[PDB]
């Protein structure tokens, strides 16, 4: 923002929304998949109980 | 025309090598070719070797015999060409300012300009 | 003062660097934290050029006094060890003349003096030190290190280093170490001073180089030479150096290049420990884990790849004798009135012989070198021949169009692409043919592009007409041959193919002449087969190709398979040989032993496999040896295969496994 | 699946560029190799009893 | 087919059991089983 | 790269990256998910074992 | 708001019981942010949150 314009820099910050999110949306994935997996291994221990 | 940069130009001298060189329009960029074909009335002329815009084939021999031109520099862009054992007679002006013909190949009969122009009046010949 | 340095000259030594030169890469506080940055480093166990500076008292010994020019580089490491400071400084700068400003840098016994002027430094700089009349301490006498500097462009002054003025004890112990680079115009100065107990080589602890000060000066370094101290030669022995000698000294110097490392912060923020990635195996897998300490097991650390060698193009036959390329050399063809028309994708014509180890300039290119011929074509474009003079093709070569001369053959105006006029007697199948043909030299109607003249136009013109095929200005139209007075006329009888340019639907047409490069096989190289371009290992294929199909494709759509455009033989198409470099080690604590193992490749590419460039003593040994193994994962070295098949301890792949005994 | 030059390949440009996408390819390999590890995980507690 | 992937970056890695050791250990079920 | 010269076709490169990147990414997810299935399916066998 | 020698940021500055090196400037964190700095008047550390 201080070394660019607002119609300039527009370009700059959608691009590091864009990558922020993609980064954000495969943690959630991984963190769900882990989650599931967590949760089948929970189970079993309640099983086992 | 505005003459341009050069590190050594001009007769051509007896023995050893000269490195004739002349600094090109661009900056940094290797990708440029290079022609020192000199005009004048009569029959003293002699063919000089031409270097093409990719570089990679060198002067009219060849890269099988030729060695490798260097058409980088950092301080201002230059074209560095060896030359070969010719005559010492000449009576052609020189004049290294910009080139007046930029699309360079791989002709033979192609010549850097068809007239004369501006330049020393340097000559050994009469 | 001095036109050339006299001295012994003996031979340089080496000595291994071990794990000195250490710097902190940047002002930044960690506590506990392994960093790893990517900076100019000193490799560690290299090797740094030992200068030897002494004077033995004896009837015979070894004397000597090096101080050479030596190259700058990315960085300069420096280091010094004496019983009382003889280095009093260092030199930088690319011409080390009045030509170009250099940076100087001095000591002395109040302060360390920093100063950049254009100084013409001697061929053999020092500083003229000799003993008092009457204090019997040592003193200042001449400074000879430059003669003039013309110039002042910056002063700096700072507290002194460590003293030692009288040599005492029979130790080296006052050891001091610099760090020297220019790395975006700044001249960073990197140094720490620890004590020793040793009287040659280095210490074998550790210690970080502590920053001190950073120049921003600007200037481009190129060159560098150290500077010492010399006694008068009539007062005490050694070698004559010029004519001074000086006291015993011992300094080392080493290079730096850019390289990562793995920084081990303590809780005080002062470096500790040091890994450096490109050192071993066991060093590269620490810095993937990023712990100094690695648990038994396989970790995949890098990924290695054969790069190709060498470039490969290849195209359809010379072709020698093609019936094509008869028409242009003696068969139905006439002069540029009349020449001959063609395009099919049956072969190139005989001008390409030469294109193999003679390519001369005969094939005149305008605009584009015939290299890029081979890579790309140009749109559509007839099959023009005809006899002239040999370079009188410039009437109608590329370049000279737009209304120049374009009256005896129009070209496009944006005509640039490739001519070609050969002739020779052995690198050819045919000799040029006779020229002798009617030509036209000049018109008054307009004339269709791409195309030749057939107006039978007449012009009543002039009074004393040229005679013959060379003579005078020629005023006539038509006549028998023609020439520009003008221009350069009268060459040897040479047949010219032009490429009559289009620009109109059908495009990649007939081309000019295309290389064949001799064909590599079993070896990794690039090649390009009539457009089509990859890279892979070339090897002979078993398949059977129809006669009009020139490469195959797997089920995934992938280039396996290309028939030689030349032999018509089917070659197969292999990637370059890459897979997974997986360093098999156990615990660091029991032992520092490794075993690479390389996945999907023979044995016998290890070595090839952009291995054999960094330090040999530690890689290498890992990269090949006495035993190598091959397995179904992967090529394994640095490990002994044993037909006892204890329990797997580590996992290799197949049924394999590796671990350690005593 | 080597993430750097299924991207890229043997282009340097590339690759160079890539870097900023942070690491991106690091996860996708560790991922990969957890995947594969956990493959012989299975088949030896199946059939290793 | 698998064996056809081996451009790009792919590669497959052998499993760490083969073939012949699983039917090893399913031999030495059954025995133990009968 | 060799149609265009370098900060021209940085953006198709750019484009190029996040193509395959994400196809990277989505192939993994998908990986991962058959890779979970399988893990399962390997716990019920190990149980009917 | 916080400006050491161009290291703008964000955060509640409090006594700090680090030790810094004459030479050093500022500290980060492990996970590369920045968590005590230098007062380059008085020399005094300072944390950041
Ligand atoms: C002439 C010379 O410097 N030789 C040394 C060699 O003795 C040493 O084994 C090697 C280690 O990198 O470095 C080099
Ligand atoms: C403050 C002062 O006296 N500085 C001088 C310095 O100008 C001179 O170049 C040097 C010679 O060794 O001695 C010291
Ligand atoms: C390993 C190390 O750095 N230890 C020092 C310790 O000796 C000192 O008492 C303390 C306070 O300054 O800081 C820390
Ligand atoms: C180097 C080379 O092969 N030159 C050939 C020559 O051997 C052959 O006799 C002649 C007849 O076509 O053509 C040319
Ligand atoms: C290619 O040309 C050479 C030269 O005449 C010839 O010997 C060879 O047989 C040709 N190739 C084929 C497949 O005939
Ligand atoms: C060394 O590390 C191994 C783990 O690989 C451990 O079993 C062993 O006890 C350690 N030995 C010592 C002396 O620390
Ligand atoms: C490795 O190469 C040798 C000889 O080139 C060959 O005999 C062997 O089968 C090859 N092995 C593999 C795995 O490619
Ligand atoms: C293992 O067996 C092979 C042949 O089966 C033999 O060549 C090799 O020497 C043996 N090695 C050991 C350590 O027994
Ligand atoms: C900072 O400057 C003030 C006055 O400008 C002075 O009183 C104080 O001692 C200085 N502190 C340091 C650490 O230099």
């Amino acid at each position: 923002l201080s070394r660019l314009d607002p119609p300039e820099a527009e370009v700059q910050i959608d691009r590091l929304i864009t990558g922020r999110l993609q980064s954000l949306q495969t943690y959630v994935t991984q963190q769900l998949i882990r989650a599931a997996e967590i949760r089948a291994s929970a189970n079993l221990a309640a099983t086992k109980m | 025309q505005v003459q341009l940069v050069e590190s050594g130009g001009g007769l051509v001298q007896a023995g050893g090598s000269l490195r004739l060189s002349c600094a090109v329009s661009g900056r940094t960029i290797s990708t440029f070719g290079m022609g020192w074909f000199r005009q004048a009335p009569g029959k003293e002329r002699e063919f000089v070797a031409t270097i093409t815009r990719d570089e990679d084939m060198l002067l009219y021999a060849d890269s099988v015999k030729g060695r490798f031109t260097i058409s980088r520099d950092t301080a201002k862009n230059m074209v560095f060409l060896q030359m070969n054992s010719l005559k010492i007679e000449d009576t052609a002006l020189y004049y290294c300012a910009v080139r007046r013909d930029s699309s360079w190949g791989y002709s033979r009969q192609s010549t850097e300009y068809d007239y004369w122009g501006q330049g020393t009046q340097v000559t050994v010949s009469s | 003062c001095v036109n050339l340095t006299t001295r012994t000259q003996l031979p340089p030594a080496y000595t291994n660097s071990f794990t000195r030169g250490v710097y902190y890469p940047d002002k930044v506080f960690r506590s506990s934290v392994l960093h790893s940055t990517q900076d100019l480093f000193l490799p560690f166990f290299s090797n740094v050029t030992w200068f030897h500076a002494i004077h033995v008292s004896g009837t015979n010994g070894t004397k000597r006094f090096d101080n050479p020019v030596l190259p700058f580089n990315d960085g300069v490491y420096f280091a010094s060890t004496e019983k009382s400071n003889i280095i009093r400084g260092w030199i930088f700068g690319t011409t080390l003349d009045s030509k170009t400003q250099s940076l100087l840098i001095v000591n002395n016994a109040t302060n360390v003096v920093i100063k950049v002027c254009e100084f013409q430094f001697c061929n053999d700089p020092f500083l003229g030190v000799y003993y008092h009349k009457n204090n019997k301490s040592w003193m200042e006498s001449e400074f000879r290190v430059y003669s003039s500097a013309n110039n002042c462009t910056f002063e700096y002054v700072s507290q002194p280093f460590l003293m030692d003025l009288e040599g005492k004890q029979g130790n080296f112990k006052n050891l001091r170490e610099f760090v020297f680079k220019n790395i975006d115009g700044y001249f960073k100065i990197y140094s720490k001073h620890t004590p020793i107990n040793l009287v040659r080589d280095l210490p074998q602890g550790f210690s970080a180089l502590e920053p001190l000060v950073d120049l921003p000066i600007g200037i481009n370094i190129t060159r560098f030479q150290t500077l010492l101290a010399l006694h008068r030669s009539y007062l005490t022995p050694g070698d004559s150096s010029s004519g001074w000698t000086a006291g015993a000294a011992a300094y080392y110097v080493g290079y730096l290049q850019p390289r990562t490392f793995l920084l081990k912060y303590n809780e005080n923020g002062t470096i500790t420990d040091a890994v450096d990635c490109a050192l071993d195996p066991l060093s590269e897998t620490k810095c993937t884990l990023k712990s100094f300490t690695v648990e038994k097991g396989i970790y995949q650390t890098s990924n290695f790849r054969v790069q190709p060698t060498e470039s490969i193009v290849r195209f359809p036959n010379i072709t020698n004798l093609c019936p094509f390329g008869e028409v242009f050399n003696a068969t139905r063809f006439a002069s540029v009135y009349a020449w001959n028309r063609k395009r099919i994708s049956n072969c190139v014509a005989d001008y390409s012989v030469l294109y193999n180890s003679a390519s001369f300039s005969t094939f005149k290119c305008y605009g584009v070198s015939p290299t890029k011929l081979n890579d790309l074509c140009f749109t559509n474009v007839y099959a023009d021949s005809f006899v002239i003079r040999g370079d009188e093709v410039r009437q109608i070569a590329p370049g000279q169009t737009g209304k120049i001369a374009d009256y005896n053959y129009k070209l496009p105006d944006d005509f640039t692409g490739c001519v070609i006029a050969w002739n020779s007697n052995n690198l050819d199948s045919k000799v040029g043919g006779n020229y002798n043909y009617l030509y036209r030299l000049f018109r008054k109607s307009n004339l269709k592009p791409f195309e030749r003249d057939i107006s039978t136009e007449i012009y009543q013109a002039g009074s004393t007409p040229c005679n013959g095929v060379e003579g005078f200005n020629c005023y006539f139209p038509l006549q028998s041959y023609g020439f520009q007075p003008t221009n350069g006329v009268g060459y040897q009888p040479y047949r010219v193919v032009v490429l009559s340019f289009e620009l109109l639907h059908a495009p990649a047409t007939v081309c000019g002449p295309k290389k064949s490069t001799n064909l590599v096989k079993n070896k990794c190289v690039n090649f390009n087969f009539n457009g089509l371009t990859g890279t892979g290992v070339l090897t002979e294929s078993n398949k059977k190709f129809l006669p009009f199909q020139q490469f195959g494709r797997d089920i995934a759509d992938t280039t396996d398979a290309v028939r030689d455009p030349q032999t018509l033989e089917i070659l197969d198409i292999t990637p370059c040989s890459f897979g997974g470099v997986s360093v098999i080690t156990p615990g660091t604590n029991t032992s520092n032993q490794v075993a690479v193992l390389y996945q999907d490749v023979n044995c016998t590419e290890v070595p090839v496999a952009i291995h054999a460039d960094q330090l040999t003593p530690t890689w290498r040994v890992y990269s090949t040896g006495s035993n190598v193994f091959q397995t179904r994962a992967g090529c394994l070295i640095g490990a002994e295969h044993v037909n006892n098949s204890y329990e797997c301890d580590i996992p290799i792949g197949a049924g394999i496994c590796a671990s350690y005994q005593t | 699946v080597d993430c750097t030059m299924y991207i890229c390949g043997d282009s340097t440009e590339c690759s160079n560029l890539l870097l900023q996408y942070g690491s991106f390819c690091t996860q996708l390999n560790r991922a990969l190799t957890g995947i594969a590890v956990e493959q012989d995980k299975n088949t030896q507690e199946v059939f290793a009893q | 087919l698998i064996c056809a992937q081996k451009f790009n970056g792919l590669t497959v890695l052998p499993p760490l059991l083969t073939d012949e050791m699983i039917a090893q250990y399913t031999s030495a079920l059954l025995a133990g089983t009968i």
